[PDB]
Order: C-alpha cells, then structure tokens, then sequence
C-alpha cells in the first residue's frame, strides 16, 4: 500500500487517479497552478498545493516545484498521469532519488524506449515486427539517404526520435524535397524537444492504427489486455479509439498479444504502457511504444473488467500481478470520443466559461471529464475537457449508445468539437468498421 | 497593505539557524531589499527578499510551516 | 457542494527526508 | 421489431424506457400531463402528445387518454414501466383488445399474480414455499383465525390483498387488537386501492429481504437472473438495493432460480417479473410477485450485462429468448441508492426548483434520473427524482464507489435525501452486510 | 380574448359527417351554448361547446389534424 502519494496532472486524468486513490483508500496530494485552483479534482482533493503560475513551464513541468510538494505533503508516491512528465525519465530518476515512488516504469525504460531509435532495435531484438526504414539515425550522406529510400520505396515519412502528439513529422515523395524536409523537420525538433535526430521510415498508405495494452509487474510476468482501434484521426491526433479492434481474429490477437508480452519481459518492463502497431494485410508493424497509461485507455476497462489505474497503483506499491493471462476476458465492445474544446471548423482552441453543462447518462455510458457549470476554461493547457466512453454487447449497440449520449450532452459558453463527433457516429463507413488511419481528413477533405 | 508572496513551495522559518534571532519582527521595518524570511525546499536553504521599503504592517505565517507559491508571507505598508 | 471548499491549510507535522548530496 | 410504442409513465423509466427504443431503432410516443412539458424524456422524445392536467388521476392514470394518444400516433405497443398501470389487469386487457401490444404480462396473469392469496395459492401449487398464514382470505370466524393465529405463533401481520407501496399494512402482536386492526386496514384499503380484501400472514422478525428476477417470453422459456437483498428499508420501502445478495451460496441461488423458472413456464408468465421472498435460517418463503419492471433492476442489468428492458421490448415483439440458462453469469457486484426529493429529517416531499445540479460520475458509475439545472419539481407526483448505481469486482469496491459518487452529487434548490444515503453507506453494519430489514429504522434509535 | 382548448385528446373534425356543413365559421359569432368542433376518440365523435358569446376571430386547427388535450383550437372575442 501507498500511503499517500501527488497527482503531478490536471484535469480528466487527475479526477481518473483521485478516483482510484480515494477507492484503494490512498490520500492524495493535488498539486495545481495559480489558475487551476478551480479544477473538479483540486475541488475533491485531500491536500492541494500550489506549486507554480499559470503557464506549464513554471508549474506542472517544473519537477523541483512537485518534489517539494511531495515533500512538505510527506507523500511516498508521484503519479504523473499522461502528459507533461509522464515519459520523461529525467523525472523518474528525479523522482526515484528523493526516495519517492515513480508510479511508472524505470527511468532507464522511459530512456531506452524513449527515443524510438532505439525502441525499434529493441523490438526487432526480441522479435516484435518493425516497420521498414532508415534502421538509424539520418545523417548528412545524402548518398546513402536516397539509397536507404530506394531500398524501402518511397514514399517516405522523416520521423523525429523525440517526437510526439503528432508533431515533428514530415511526408516525402520523392528526392527533390528531401532535404529541405529533413531541415525542417530537424528545425522544429529543435524549437519542440530539443533534440534535432531524425528518421526516416517507409510510409503505409492503408494502415489501421492497432495498439496493445499490457500490464507488467516488473518481477517476470506481463500480461496483454486486449487491443485497440484508434484510426479515427486528424492530423496524427486521435478523435475516436474503440476496442476490441474490429476484424483482429481471436488468433491474431493472440499471436501479437504474447509477442508483446514476451517484448515486456524482455526489457523488465513495469507498470502500465502501450505498444502501437500499424495494421495491414494481417501484419503488425510497430511504430512506437507509450510508457505511461493512454488517453483512451478506459476502452480497454470497460471491455476486460480491469481497472487500468489501480493495477499501476498495485504494481507501484511492490504487489504483484493479481490477474493471470487466462482469467483476461474480451466481453463487449466500448467506443470512445474525445470531447475537444475548440472550433469546430477551425481546430483552434476556444477557451471560456460554461454557462450550461449536462452531463449524458445511462446504462454503459461513461463521462471522464473535469468541468461543470461555471467552470472556466484556462487557455494555457490542452484543449481536451473530457472523454465519452460508450460500452454495448457489440458494436452496433456501442455506436447506438454514443450516438444517443452525444445529444443528451449540453456544453455551451465554448466552442467544442461535439458536432464533429456527432457526425463522425453517423458516418456509415465507420458503422462498417476497419477504416484507415488517413479516413477522417478524406471525409473532411480540407 | 502590500504583500509579499513566497516564491517557491517550501517550509517557512523566520530564524536562519535553530537557536537564533529572528529575521524581523512585526513593528521594526525593513528596507528596499533585505533577507525576511527563508523558505526551505529540498534543504538549499532559501531567502526571501523585500521587493518594497517599507514598514512590517504583520507576518501572516508560523515558522515551521509549510507554504505554497504565491503564498502571502507578510504584510509592509 | 464541494465547489465552494474551505480552501484549508497544510499540516506541518507531516515529514519527508531528501538525501543531502 | 416494434414499429413505435408509447411510453405511459414520467421521470427516470420514461427515460431508461426512452433510451431503450432509441438503442433498438423504435419510434418513441411520450404522453405527458400538462405539468410534464419539461421533463427529460418528453423533450427527447419523437412525438410528445398531452394526456391531461397536472392530477396523476387524470393524465397518467386516464387509460382511455393513453389509448387515445396510442390511436392518433399509429403506435404497435403500449409500455408502462412501474408505478401507475403497470399492474392493472384493466389497462392490460384493455390495451390488448384495442389493437396495441401490452409489453408485459397477460391480464389474466396480472390477475393472477396481484391476488396475493390466489399468489401464494399458486406458488404452494407450483413447489414455490410461502410463509404461513390465513392461507386465505380472512372470513368473520374470529374463533378459526385465533386458532390459526396461535398455531402459527404470534406476531401476525394484516396486509390488504390488492395493498402496494408498503401501505395498508399493520401487525398485530396478540388476539386483543386484532379485530379492530383488520376492521381499520379494511377501511384504509377501501379508502385507498378500493378493495377490502385481506389477508394474515406470519410475521418474521430478522427476514432478509430478497427477490429473484425472471424472464419469461410465454412460449414455455424462463430465466433466472441472480438476485437482489432490498433489506435496507423505511416505512416498507427500499432505500438501497444490491445485487447479488450476500452470503446466498450459488447452490441456493440456483435453488430458489430453478424453482421459480419452473412456476413462471407452469402460470404461462409472459415478459418480466420478480419474484420476492423472506431469507431467514438458509429457506426462502414468498410474499409476492411484481408483475412489472422493478424499480431497482438497474443493479441485476449492472451484474449480469442483460438489458431488461430491451429483453422485454424484444419479448413483446414476439421472439423468443435468445439467453440459455447456463449463458447468464454474475461477474462483480452492484449497490443502488434511491435519490429522493424530500427532508432528510421529516421525510416531507419538498418540490421546487433545482438551481444547480452536477451528476457524479466515473468508472462504474452510472447515474439514472430525469432533472437538470432549472428542471420544477412538481408537487403531485411521487418524490423519487433519480437512482445512482455503482458496480465493482466486489462488494467493498462498490460501497467505496457508491461513497464517492455520493459525495460527488450536487443537488440544490430542493431537500433530497443524500445525507441520508451517505450515513448509510457510513454505517459499519452494512458494510459488513447481512442487515434484516428493520435494521434502518432501529439506526434511527426512536 | 378568451380561448377555448379541447378537453380529450383524438382527431379533430369541423364537419359532423364527411359530406355536411361545417358547426361554424369564421365571422358569425357564437352563444355560449352551441357546438363548435368535433373531437373524435375511439369511433366516438364529441362535440365541443363555448363558454363565452362572441365572435368567432379565427380558428387555430385544421380540419383531420389529430389534437390534444389542453390544445388551443379558437379564440372568441
Ligand atoms: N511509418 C509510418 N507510416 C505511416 N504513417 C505513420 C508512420 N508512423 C507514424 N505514422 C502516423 O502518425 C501517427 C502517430 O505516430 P507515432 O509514432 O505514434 O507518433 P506520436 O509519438 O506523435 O504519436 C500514427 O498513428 C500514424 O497515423
Ligand atoms: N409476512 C411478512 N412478514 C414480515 N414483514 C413483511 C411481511 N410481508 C411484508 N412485509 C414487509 O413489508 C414490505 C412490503 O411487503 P409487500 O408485500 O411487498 O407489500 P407492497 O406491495 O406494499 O410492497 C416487505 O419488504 C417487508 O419488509
Ligand atoms: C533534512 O534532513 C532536514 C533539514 C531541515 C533544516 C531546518 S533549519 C530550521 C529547522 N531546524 C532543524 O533542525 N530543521 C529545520
Ligand atoms: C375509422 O376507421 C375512420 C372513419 C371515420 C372518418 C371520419 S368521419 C368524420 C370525418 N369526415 C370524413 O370524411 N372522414 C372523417
Ligand atoms: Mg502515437
Ligand atoms: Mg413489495
């Protein structure tokens, strides 16, 4: 047991891990900014503690500011949430020097898969398929880049090594663009992560965004909870992930369930993450893995009985896995919806106050968010204000059920992407099943 | 009734050493800038200085215990 | 109705040890 | 499937009913009173037709209106959920004859059943155990009910035959009150339900209420589904319901299920019902029979992951049951919680408006009622405004959920009943659980 | 004015058989007792009468639009 441990976060995910700490018993520390003082869970939390001003430089990236929270709280844990910290393993071995408990994998974990250089060598080493590329780190030798690309065929995408949210990524078709892409892509990983490394990597046109949840203790055993579907997407920026994964036979979930399982004991993972596979003509090929719980991860609780967080929470503690692979059942199928605040036509975020919120209820219908009536919006932070989580006996009944939650939703005062969500329910290639990665920006066409 | 708010999260003392004589005191006034107050986090001890001269109207915390950022500190003028 | 909150105070008696170095 | 039906009823079934049929693609009608314009349902509702003034007398309770408001709409089926005409035999055979499906029983079953001595006749006839009693109706020999009375031993209770909502209702402890007392609940039965019918029954006093749901599709098909102990009560109504009920052994589970799917297939029982009983010393005896969906089967839908009301949409339409015996399984365990709008002291209905209002919510949690912010409680109707389930792998995860969710609830304008809920969900005895049902009004300590 | 709304919910019928002559109009006014409209439930065709002698001002229903109950159908002045 953890006596007392600090969510290092804000917003849905904050009020997920005050949840489960405060029905696991654990007392929480809630560590805020000078404008999120009005937030649901620093509202509902049993310590808070301001811990810096505003913007996210100076209050939730700032890691002195949350250990002396920690501190002076007397915690014994750091649950980093997404985001933020969650992958930077200079706050895991920060964390971990302090004597506090890193609710997460080891800092070298966070480094090696950190880069996905290395996380794709990795996972060739222990036999978890790859998309075919570069294989390392671009140089100046231009010479070898166009022949590295010929031998790949083109088209090609230059992948920054610390990339992430989507950003740092630059499609190519041919040579004539090369450089000038690779230079562009190097200038804005340096303005982004402060690392300019890129790589390329062959680019699939018809693949299905697919990725595995697994739970590792860290003592040799690792499990794989079903899988996800997460090709609704606009600019590499997820909108709706569902899971069971639409057309994954029972034995190709299998097969690339122990695969990653065996990946996971392989570098003695620990806690919760995430591989992600892009999914074609029945092969898996992994592009980079999450070390830290996902976004849409409440797919996966509402369709396997497993509470994601609390499991992370057990593992931090030093208790083993409780759940072995045979007792993981699949019964159902949940489909989720990022409820964005920003307009609709223009994907610009839109903060300001609430006027009118209603929450959607009903049997299998979840809502993961912060807000309420009256509650204003801060622009500093991500647009996201909550998530939808609908679960039925199959998917038509989970697209049903969404498709009715979403209109018993009210926000108003702020522009937020329910319609896009309303239309994207209604959409019949969707109710089909097994669209593509590049199928939302189709249908949008702009 | 200016205000001055303490920087960092930490654990507020008013005397630099266990055993020693208070900083300042709630009546005798300080300067443009000067030690007040320290604040502790993660040892390195820490010192607050006056942004404004001016006379100590109060002290609004103990000493021992813990504060916040933006964590009104004392009251000058 | 815990939107209005007491906003309460720390309790100092809670400790924890950083190393030094 | 049904073409279109009309939802006769207000508030959280209209709703729970509402959502059904939008989930099965049916047409809804939503008669309402002129009190009723801003309820839920009616607002989402397809077609909104007004049956009559505020009295539920004469809106709700007027069938020709309901017929009527079935005609004009081209409704195929006519639901009434609980309360109202759920369990009136007149409205069954007189909606069937009209030309509309009555979804629930036969009226000769709902004759039947609400006789609760032609009842328990029946159940002695099936192999169904009841608790004894006058085993008949109480006739004017005070000589033969004394001797009765002192067989079965003393206390004895009087409950009138057509008596519901735990009204009508009184225990007499020896043979010198007992004439008066039938003399007095007659005319209180006569005053209320229009029948002075009644019947002695032995009064147990540490039973543990507990009652089977069955699902029956009237082609010679019946299931069981687990159970639920409603022990907790006031004033002979539920407060807090759970499922399935603790310390009942699978083996008795299967017991008291076996027998009474076998009385529902030999009564000829049609749609879904629930069967109570009194749990004391490992034997279960019969009370009565609901012949209408309960108002706590949120819990038994939460447990098993049967929709009931779907299940009785479908039934009505004809098909038979697609759910095997050996299909159903009980995975977790579900606690609900009746949210009602009145003093928690005085229990006193308090309508008015409700200024704000923040559902809870979160992982296993699900929220079901009607109001809104702005949302005029009116005066003439019963007091429940919504019903909060919460659900776990286990009883202590769900009574920690239900503490949360409870804590979460923001309800003003009104006095509801929510202190209430969370002294219950305080208290060390029911949480070791087990409770008889006068356990809530000996914690009261009057 | 004063309006006059139906009482029972069905079909609403200004002429009392298929082929007749309507109970009224627009223009020629009414007397408190007379029938105004026919409101058909279940194969039975009721009448409807006025409260208030006036005017017939205007008729807010049409002829076969099923109604309900409480529904504003004309307004005397
Ligand atoms: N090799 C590839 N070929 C085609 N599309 C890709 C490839 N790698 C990434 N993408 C697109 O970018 C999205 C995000 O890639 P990912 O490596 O997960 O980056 P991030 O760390 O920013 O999420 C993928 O879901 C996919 O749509
Ligand atoms: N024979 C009995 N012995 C003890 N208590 C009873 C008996 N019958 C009814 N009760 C009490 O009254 C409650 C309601 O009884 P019930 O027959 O279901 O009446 P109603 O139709 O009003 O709900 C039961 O839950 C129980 O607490
Ligand atoms: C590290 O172990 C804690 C050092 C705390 C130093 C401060 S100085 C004022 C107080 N006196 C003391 O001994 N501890 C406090
Ligand atoms: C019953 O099935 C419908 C027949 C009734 C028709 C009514 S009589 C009054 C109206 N006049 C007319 O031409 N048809 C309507
Ligand atoms: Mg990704
Ligand atoms: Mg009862």
């Amino acid at each position: 047991m953890l006596d007392k441990i600090v969510i290092a976060n804000r917003g849905e995910i904050a009020l997920r891990i005050l949840r489960a700490c405060k029905e696991l018993g654990i007392k929480t520390v809630a560590v805020h900014s000078s404008a999120d003082r009005d937030l649901k869970h620093v509202l509902l939390a049993d310590e808070t503690v301001c811990i810096g001003p505003a913007p996210s430089v100076k209050s939730y990236l700032n890691i002195p500011a949350i250990i002396s929270a920690a501190e002076i709280t007397g915690a014994v844990a750091i649950h980093p949430g997404y985001g933020f910290l969650s992958e930077n393993a200079n706050f895991a071995e920060q964390v971990e020097r302090s004597g506090f408990i890193f609710i997460g994998p080891k800092a070298e974990t966070i480094r090696l898969m950190g880069d996905k250089v290395s996380a794709i060598a990795a996972m060739k080493k222990a036999g978890v398929p790859c998309v075919p590329g570069s294989d390392g780190p671009l140089g100046d030798d231009m010479d070898k880049n166009r022949a590295i690309a010929k031998r790949i065929g083109y088209p090609v995408i230059i992948k920054a090594s610390g990339g992430g949210g989507g950003r740092g990524m630059r499609v190519v078709r041919g040579d004539a663009e090369l450089a000038q892409s690779i230079s562009m892509t190097r200038a804005e990983a340096k303005a982004a992560f402060s690392n300019d490394m890129v790589y390329m990597e062959k680019y699939l046109e018809n693949p299905r965004h697919v990725e595995i949840q697994v739970l590792a203790d860290g003592q040799g055993n690792a499990i794989y909870l079903a899988e996800r579907d997460c090709s609704m997407q606009r600019r590499h920026q997820k909108v709706v992930e569902e899971a069971p994964a639409p057309g994954i036979t029972p034995e190709l979930r299998r097969y690339i369930g122990e695969r990653c399982a065996k990946a996971c004991v392989d570098i003695g993972y620990r806690g919760a993450g995430t591989f992600e596979f892009l999914f074609e003509n029945g092969e898996f090929y992994f592009i980079e893995m999450n070390t830290r719980i996902q976004v849409e991860h409440p797919v996966t609780e509402m369709i396997t009985g497993v509470d994601l967080i609390k499991e992370q929470l057990r593992i931090a503690a030093g208790q083993p896995l409780s759940i072995k692979q045979e007792e993981v059942h699949v019964r159902g199928h949940a489909v989720e919806c990022r409820i964005n605040a920003e307009d609709p036509n223009t994907f610009l975020p839109s903060p300001g106050k609430i006027t009118r919120f209603h929450a959607p209820g009903g049997f299998g219908v979840r809502w993961e968010s912060h807000i309420y009536a009256g509650y204003t919006v801060p622009p500093y932070y991500d647009s996201m204000i909550g998530k939808l989580i609908c679960y039925g006996e199959n998917r038509d009944v989970a697209i049903a059920r969404m498709k009715n939650a979403l209109q018993e939703l009210i926000i108003d005062g702020i522009k937020t992407n329910v319609d896009l969500q309303i239309r994207i329910m209604n959409d019949e290639n969707f109710q089909h099943g097994g669209t593509n990665i590049h199928y939302l920006e189709k249908k949008l066409g702009l | 009734g200016h205000i001055v708010r303490s920087p960092m999260v930490g654990t507020f003392y008013r005397t630099p050493s266990p055993d020693a004589k208070a900083f300042i005191e709630v009546g005798q006034k300080v300067n443009v800038g000067d030690t007040l107050c320290i604040v502790e986090a993660m040892k390195m001890m820490n010192q607050i200085e006056a942004d404004k001269s001016g006379t100590v109207k109060a002290i609004l915390v103990e000493s021992g215990q813990p504060v916040e950022f933006d964590e009104p500190l004392v009251v000058i003028e | 109705s815990w939107i209005e909150r007491i906003k309460s105070n720390i309790t100092p008696t809670r400790k924890a040890s950083i190393p030094e170095g």
